[PDB]
DNA sequence: CATCGGGCATCGCGTGACAAG
DNA sequence: GCTTGTCACGCGATGCCCGAT
């Protein structure tokens, strides 16, 4: 067709949309204004809106505001530590609803303190020297609960903010801190264990089998996962796949799954020996559904 | 003068007064049109009318003034350490919210995503998806969205479904939410930056348990020299799929010498898997064998999984993947 | 208690200048 | 040198207000 003339009607199209737009950002200027939905004109709705927002005044958002829409988000608490000792320098009172403690039982206090003590060594590696993210086991006889934590590492003291003279804070000299959020959260699959039992190699298919994901299990010894009745028989095939290096033990056991259920499984075992010292550098297990 | 100028002069007179009391910075409200100021002036009226329902410091026991400063930036603390940005998303698929932080990881300007619709956003394969997931209440799903930084975003997605009140409907009940943080995705591989020739060299004993390593060595893999002599041999070290081809080139190697052009996976001390092209030759000593010498070059994962699909021998557990830890 | 014409105010439409990209 | 969009302007068709019937 003529282009002049379906650019002029493309240029008319848009127009008549704007205009549309407008009067509708003014409708719902009159539906959110006080009175105006107690009808008026486009400039009386202009003018409450004007006075209507001159009530209500830079951030979109006030603070609270923001930390009011990440909570209801996805909940979790912040804290604000030091890296060089894990000092607890802020922690929100969001803390109460995630970990069930006040905010003095952090304060004053250290990270590795409020965490379990086979997590210390790691949160060191996360402390140690820009984003971070871990998941440890925090306190609330004592009881822990995992927690997942999202942060990043800051350069301290924070602009903005006023130190005084008088303050705690003024005699700490940290460097770096980390800021951060915590929250609250038929196949079969090889493994790799050491001859104590140890998960040392973890399949991804773990989680089609017994519902763990490979973190879940790695670091914990196999027979924590069986049933009593069958601990000592696989902690002796554990012991037997040892001393007959190379040859093939296979084990039937109860093992806890993710729903904490008893899922019968087959466990073929075989020892990995070293080609130059024949030693045994750990031993390979197929675990089968039944 | 005549009437039609004067009646479109008031009302560019109070646009322009809206413009003024917009909570931005005046290098942003500068460059608005008229369109878009209406458009975040409502935005600001529905937010408001929502947190004056829904919202509403630290103990007074833990109260100092170094602690009420920090409180006071409680906001944006949280938003920075999300490692991502907030949107909040009405029924109709409109951005009732996004943090600032949006533009660090999308490219869009927050003042140009809110009160918009949010499937400009998205990529269409997974507009659909997250239509699905706007219609239990928790939400934990992924999403590809638009990223204008230097084309698309895989992004996970995790928050709610609550009734977005104040509104004022028509009176209509509240509608359905989504509340969400969305952040980035994470792939358990190290993948070298300046790749290319990053040749590092590692000191053996006979049984492969490392005992030197040069610097480049310890960038890549991350262990410092004494830690990589602490954990027993470099088989702790290979990646379950390759624990038989590194085995059978040593047996190689202890047969004539050489070990040859082989393919494998080491575990950082990040518990990642890295890929390497190794050569394994044997030193000497009085004619009889002392320690070993391997020259490694990193690999792409892209460059891994094509030589392991171009595996030379079928060995058990080729295929398999997983993580793994070690200790000393 | 209306109804009726004045003249100015609202308001939607189409087009042209102008500019970012 | 083309495309999409913003802003102003001219222009009638109704709107509102209000003396004057
Ligand atoms: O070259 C390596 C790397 C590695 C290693 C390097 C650094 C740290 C830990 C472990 O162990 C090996 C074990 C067996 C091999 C067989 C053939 C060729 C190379 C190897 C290698």
């Amino acid at each position: 067709m003529d282009k002049e003339r379906l650019a002029r009607e493309n240029h008319s199209e848009i127009e008549r949309r704007r205009r549309n737009k407008m009067t509708a950002y003014i409708t719902e200027l009159s539906d959110m204004v006080p009175t105006c939905s107690a009808k008026p004109d486009k400039l009386t709705i202009l003018r409450m809106a004007v006075s209507h927002m001159k009530s209500l005044r830079p951030s979109f958002l006030t603070d609270q505001e923001l930390k009011h829409l990440i909570l209801e988000a996805a909940d979790g608490f912040l804290f604000i530590v030091s890296c060089e000792t894990g000092r607890v320098v802020y922690v929100s009172d969001s803390v109460t609803p995630v970990l069930n403690q006040p905010q003095s039982e952090w304060f004053g206090s250290t990270l590795y303190d409020q965490v379990h003590p086979d997590d210390v060594d790691k949160l060191r590696e996360q402390l140690s020297t820009s984003r971070r993210s871990f998941i440890c086991r925090m306190r609330c006889e004592p009881h822990f609960v995992v927690v997942h934590c999202t942060g990043y590492i800051k350069a301290w003291p924070p602009a903005g903010v006023s130190l005084p003279d008088d303050d705690p804070e003024a005699g700490q000299g940290s460097k770096f801190c980390l800021v951060a959020i915590g929250r609250l959260q038929p196949t079969e699959f090889i493994s790799r264990h050491n001859i104590e039992g140890i998960f040392t190699f973890v399949d991804h298919r773990c989680v089609a089998t017994v519902g763990y994901q490979p973190q879940e299990l790695l670091g914990k010894n196999i027979v924590e996962f069986c049933h009593p009745e069958d601990q000592q028989l696989l902690r002796d095939s554990f012991q037997q796949v040892v001393k007959l290096k190379g040859q093939v033990l296979s084990v039937m056991f109860r093992f806890r799954s993710k729903n904490q259920e008893w899922l019968w499984m087959r466990t073929s075992s075989f020892t990995f020996q070293n080609p130059y010292s024949d030693e045994i550098e750990y031993i390979i297990c197929t675990n089968t559904n039944v | 003068s005549n009437p039609s100028k004067r009646h479109r002069d008031r009302l560019n007179t109070e646009l322009d007064r809206l413009a003024s009391l917009l909570p931005f910075p005046q290098d942003v409200i500068n460059k608005l049109d008229k369109l878009s100021v209406l458009r975040l002036s409502v935005s600001y009226l529905r937010a408001k009318s929502f947190f004056d329902v829904s919202l509403k410091g630290v103990q007074d026991n833990c109260r100092t003034k170094f602690r009420e400063g920090l409180n006071l930036q409680e906001g944006e603390f949280l938003l920075q350490a999300l490692n991502g940005f907030v949107l909040v998303v009405t029924t109709d698929a409109l951005v009732f919210y996004a943090s600032s932080t949006i533009q660090d990881y999308l490219g869009f300007q927050q003042s140009d995503v809110i009160h918009q619709s949010v499937y400009e956003l998205i990529h269409t394969e997974d507009r659909a998806e997250f239509q699905r997931q706007l219609h239990f209440m928790e939400r934990c799903f992924v999403c590809r969205l638009r990223c204008l930084l230097d084309g698309f975003l895989a992004m996970n997605f995790q928050g709610r479904l609550k009734y977005l009140h104040g509104q004022n409907k028509k009176i209509l009940p509240p509608q359905l939410a989504l509340f969400a943080i969305a952040t980035p995705l994470q792939p358990p591989s190290i993948l070298e930056i300046r790749t290319k020739n990053f040749i590092f060299r590692t000191k053996h004993k006979l049984d492969f348990t490392p005992t030197g390593c040069d610097a480049k060595g310890k960038i890549v893999l991350g262990y410092t020299e004494a830690e990589l002599c602490m954990r027993g041999t470099g088989y702790q070290f290979i990646h379950a799929a390759d624990m038989l081809y590194c085995a059978e080139y040593h047996v190689r190697m202890i047969k004539t010498g050489e070990s040859g052009m082989i393919v494998f996976r080491l575990l950082t001390k990040d518990n990642r898997w890295t890929w390497v092209q190794s050569n394994a030759r044997l030193v000497y000593k009085n004619g009889r064998p002392d320690y070993i010498i391997a020259t490694q070059r990193p690999l792409t994962d892209e460059e891994g999984k094509e030589h392991l699909r171009k595996r030379t021998l079928k060995l058990p557990f080729m295929f398999a993947t997983g993580e793994a830890v070690l200790y000393e």
